[PDB]
């Protein structure tokens, strides 16, 4: 189970950035996925999520309407598009996967202990 | 002879045509009730291996179903005995005991429902001994009191049933009346608590499910006093003869627990 | 930091080297080697005994070495030592903490262990000459809950924890001899080799590790699963082991090949494995499931050759006698049946 | 040698009586799991002569994924809530939608009722920053505002209540319900609220066994 | 981040040690498993039909 993320970097405020995660090892069409982040000197925060077929999507309020999520089952990749970024949206963005297939529950914000999570990518706004 | 002789204290006679229809209703309902209580008993016997079925509320239902089954079989055989002889007397004794056992078990069901719904806590306590005692032994004591004081008041009647011209018929109505009143009170309390947490169809379904087990449909037969209650006798017969059918429908076929247990059992059997 | 990035790249390079070595090792596959063996047919097993007496859900079970006495752990705080032949309870040990998730029967039959959310492994002396059964030792060194405990000998025990660490205790002194660190998630199951020198440990990181008891160090790491590993079980010869997970798959790994061989999964199974066990000859691979069933796989040809049904809730424990005569399954319906 | 066979039966009949005795103690007590957003803690309290048994797993890790399955026969889960609010909402999502906790009810406890009164007045950390929908939330007017608090606080509390109820009454399709409540740092009547909620839970479970409700 | 680099160093040492292990071909491991199963088949009560005379559970 490998989750490699990319697409980060330094972005001017009000800009745009598209993060992508490459998933290898598991049937991508059976697992609900997630996007988490960790601001410097803070804890892990849940940003968005997506269902098996992409029918159900939720956000964390502060990102509602500016961030969108999408998954491509054929290519085993998942995207998170960021629009109109703000300096407050600086963190290392991880692409966590929900623990079990065909499940609506997800305990995947554990304090630097979740096994099915990527190394993460740094997104800075300045 | 019909089913309405069970709880008629006044000596009223109906014109020809009502007797025939009432006897036909008694036969049809009683047969359709015994052939359906057999089903609701074999269902419990088969499904007893399931954990949910192994609680206390199925002891009461099983024993009540057995009591009603034997009582209705005995009444069906009792409709043809040439009254005024030893088989008539023994059948009268057995019918009295089994009908009082049925009413005692209906009271047991009422008390268990009261201890599960109204007095929410303390229901898990094991009261099997008390329930079995007050269901089976108490009818035996009432029969022993009825015997040796009104022994001649069993065979000496128009039909193979304890007489209504000597006052000995209240040995069946009075316990039945007490059971009906207590069950009506419990049912009113349960309807109130189910309507409180329902905020009309939900209450109606609850009353329909509770009608057969609590045995509140027998109040119709005791209301034939004035003499213009032929309709009341009809309702009593046709709604209390189908008690086994109602029990099987509402407590053996529309029950979610029983249906789920049967589904699990049939998926087990399909793998063989 | 530059050092951290370089070190991670180095680790990735060695991971790629290991993958290439394993790929070059796999000249053939077990599926295409075992096509000239007659199928076992249809295996029908019936519930010979149903063992009642538990109030809460049975969470663990272990057979004895004599294939007669088996111990059961329930969430109501009980440890009942049954007699399978006569369906007679022999002991009823009340536990200090009701939440017990494991139980181990000593090979000598003198001690039984238990543990759970209390974070403590407690050994019970069954012999207890001139007295009743009581706590012998209270092993407490784990920060997380105990998922599985197994007896190597009558004196030393091996336990798993929810703090991502396996331990090897010395019951006589009640102290940790070695600590088995190296996992990243909760360790959920152990299996001791027929020779008590090696043991494997499943975890919640979809990885099974091969540990050396004496050296206190890993030998191999097996990663072929997608989700948490719940059950683990050595082959009778000690050269392989099956591994159940929450992705409806129970694979088979080898120690000498150091890679998976055969995956035992079906499209109609969308539940998770909670128990994995092997027959005496290793041909049959019994597996528990969350669909209230238990499938009898064929270890050589990955086909279903039997279904064990009759549990209301999920099976949470499965065991095969050392004699290999009966199989016991415990579920969350407070029942415990024996199939043969 | 039938002496061993009869001694085994005697021991069986001796420990079966003890199991019967312990069955009443197990059934007459009600277990509760207390969690928020030596290694296990047990609190025993009784109200109106019924025994309760409260648990607080506070000596373990944050991966509450394998040991949360142990608490499926528990009658209720006490969820205490003090972006911690979003974490609490997701935790309640996972607890509600877990396929082993589909029949376990949850008794919420929204604390910091007096702490939010000064927080909203200060305005340093507006709730609208984390929840943009709060800018258009109106009180449903079926409320019980305590005289002494501005409408802002009695709207804020009902906002989190409505979020939790939106989570609750939307999915699951299970035999379980949620019971929101508001507490403070000075009241001591929360035990009565837990007692009433548990009474309701077992009441509904019994009614559904009779298939009335 | 000393803990992170220490953990990475431990993982690297583990990978270094694990990559140096002798591996036999799968065509040999499968043959060994098949031979073991064929040799022990005659003593497997679950697989072969167990007679009722020596069966202790019936
Ligand atoms: C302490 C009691 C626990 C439960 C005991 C078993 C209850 C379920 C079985 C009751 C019905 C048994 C079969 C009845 C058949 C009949 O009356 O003809």
């Amino acid at each position: 189970v490998q989750l490699q993320e990319s697409g980060g970097g330094l972005v001017q405020p009000g800009g745009s950035l598209r993060l992508s995660c490459a998933a290898s090892g598991f049937t991508f069409s059976n697992y609900k996925m997630n996007w988490v982040r960790q601001a410097p000197g803070k804890g892990l925060e849940w940003v968005s999520d997506i269902s098996q077929s992409g029918a159900s999507i939720s956000y964390t309020g502060s990102v509602k309407g500016r961030f969108t999520i999408s998954r491509d089952n054929a290519k085993n990749t998942l995207y998170l598009q960021m629009n109109s970024l703000k300096p407050e949206d600086t963190a290392v963005y991880y692409c966590a996967r929900c623990p079990a297939p065909f499940t609506r529950d997800c305990f995947d914000v554990t304090s630097t202990t979740y096994a099915y999570r990527g190394q993460g990518t740094q997104v800075t706004v300045s | 002879t019909n089913f309405a002789i069970l709880m008629q204290v006044v000596p009223l006679e109906l014109a020809r045509g009502h007797q025939v229809a009432l006897s036909s209703i008694s036969y049809v309902g009683c047969s359709l009730s015994v052939l359906c209580l057999v089903a609701t008993l074999v269902t419990f016997a088969v499904l007893s291996s399931v954990s949910t079925i192994r609680n206390q509320r199925y002891h009461i239902h099983a024993n009540l179903s057995f009591a009603v089954l034997v009582a209705q079989v005995l009444l069906l055989i009792s409709f043809r005995l040439e009254p005024g002889t030893t088989p008539c007397q023994v059948m009268a004794v057995l019918l009295h005991y089994f009908f009082l056992s049925a009413f005692a078990w209906m009271l047991v069901e009422g008390l268990h429902l009261y201890s599960m719904v109204i007095k929410v806590f303390g229901s898990e306590d094991s009261k099997h001994r008390y329930y079995y005692g007050m269901g089976w032994g108490f009818p035996l004591l009432i029969c022993i009191i009825s015997l040796s004081f009104a022994m001649d008041s069993y065979g000496t009647s128009n039909n193979c049933w304890l007489s209504l011209a000597s006052g000995a018929i209240w040995a069946f109505v009075a316990p039945a009346l007490f059971v009906i009143v207590v069950n009506i009170g419990i049912l009113i309390a349960v309807t109130r608590v189910i309507s409180q947490i329902s905020a009309f169809k939900l209450t109606a379904k609850a009353v329909a499910v509770l009608l057969p087990i609590l045995g509140t449909s027998w109040v119709f037969g005791v209301l034939a006093v004035n003499g213009c209650a032929v309709v009341f006798q009809y309702m009593f017969a046709t709604l209390n003869s189908l008690q086994g059918l109602f029990i099987f429908l509402f407590h053996c076929l529309l029950n979610s627990e029983v249906r789920a247990a049967f589904k699990h059992k049939t998926k087990v059997w399909s793998l063989t | 930091q530059s050092e951290l990035d370089q070190l991670r790249q180095e680790a990735e390079q060695l991971k790629n080297q290991i993958r290439d070595a394993r790929k070059a090792c796999a000249d053939a596959t077990l599926s295409q080697i075992t096509n000239n063996i007659d199928p076992v047919g249809r295996i029908q097993m019936r519930t010979r005994r149903t063992l009642r007496g538990h109030l809460a859900k049975i969470y663990a079970m272990h057979w004895g070495t004599d294939s007669r006495l088996l111990v059961s752990a329930s969430q109501d705080g009980k440890l009942i030592i049954w007699d399978s032949y006569t369906t007679n309870k022999v002991h009823a040990i009340p536990l200090r903490s009701s939440w017990v998730m494991t139980c181990a029967y000593a090979p000598s039959g003198n001690y039984v262990a238990c543990g759970g959310l209390d974070n403590i492994c407690s050994i019970y002396n069954l012999k207890t000459r001139e007295g009743n059964v009581r706590v012998s030792r209270e092993l407490a060194g784990h920060t997380g809950y105990l998922s599985c405990c197994r007896f190597l000998d009558d004196n030393q025990i091996v336990t798993s924890s929810g703090d991502t660490t396996c331990a090897l205790w010395d019951i006589e002194t009640g102290q940790q001899t070695t600590t088995f660190t190296g996992h990243t998630g909760d360790v959920m199951s152990l299996s001791l080799a027929p020779d008590t020198r090696l043991f494997v440990s499943g975890a919640c990181d979809a990885s099974a590790k091969l540990w050396d008891v004496r050296e206190g160090m890993c030998r191999q790491t097996f990663t072929g699963h997608e989700s948490d590993i719940n059950a683990i079980c050595f082959f009778p010869n000690g050269n392989a082991f099956a591994t159940g997970s929450d992705d409806a798959t129970c694979r088979l790994f080898d120690l000498r090949a150091d890679q998976e061989l055969m995956t035992y999964s079906h499209d109609n199974i969308i539940c998770g494995i909670t128990s994995v066990s092997f027959s005496k000859s290793g041909r049959l691979l019994l597996a528990g499931y969350d669909d209230f069933n238990c499938n009898v796989w064929d270890a050589l040809k990955a086909d279903r050759a039997g279904v064990l049904a009759g549990h209301d809730n999920r099976v949470s424990c499965l065991g095969v006698t050392d004699d290999g005569m009966a199989v016991a399954t415990g579920s969350w319906d407070s029942f415990l049946k024996i199939w043969n | 040698q039938r002496n061993e066979e009869k001694a085994q039966r005697e021991a069986n009949k001796k420990i079966e009586k003890q199991l019967q005795k312990d069955k009443q103690v197990y059934r007459a007590t009600h277990r509760l799991l207390l969690l928020g957003a030596s290694g296990i803690f047990e609190t025993k309290f009784q109200v109106d002569k019924v025994n309760f048994h409260m648990f607080d797993v506070g000596a373990q890790r944050d991966e509450r994924r394998k040991w949360i399955q142990c608490f499926n026969d528990v009658t209720a889960i006490i969820f205490v809530v003090a972006n911690r609010l979003q974490a609490a909402l997701k935790l309640f999502d996972s607890i509600w939608n877990n396929k082993w906790l589909r029949d376990t009810s949850v008794i919420l406890f929204l604390n910091k009722q007096d702490l939010l009164a000064e927080k909203v007045l200060a305005g340093k950390s507006k709730i609208e920053d984390y929840f943009p929908e709060f800018a258009r939330y109106t009180t449903p007017e079926d409320a019980t505002p305590e005289p002494g608090e501005d409408p802002r606080v009695t709207r804020a509390k009902y906002f989190i209540r409505d979020e939790f109820l939106r989570i609750s009454t939307a999915s699951g399709d299970g035999r379980h319900y949620c019971y929101p409540h508001f507490t403070c740092a000075v009241d001591t009547e929360n035990i009565r609220r837990v007692f009433n909620d548990c009474r309701d839970i077992i009441q509904r479970m019994h009614l559904r066994q009779y298939e009335l409700l | 981040n000393t803990a992170s680099i220490a953990q990475a160093r431990k993982l690297v040492e583990q990978l270094k040690m694990e990559a140096n292990i002798d591996r036999i071909k799968v065509s040999k491991a499968a043959a060994d498993l098949m031979a073991y199963c064929e040799a022990h088949a005659k003593e497997d009560p679950l697989l072969t039909p167990v007679p009722a005379s020596e069966n202790p559970f019936r």
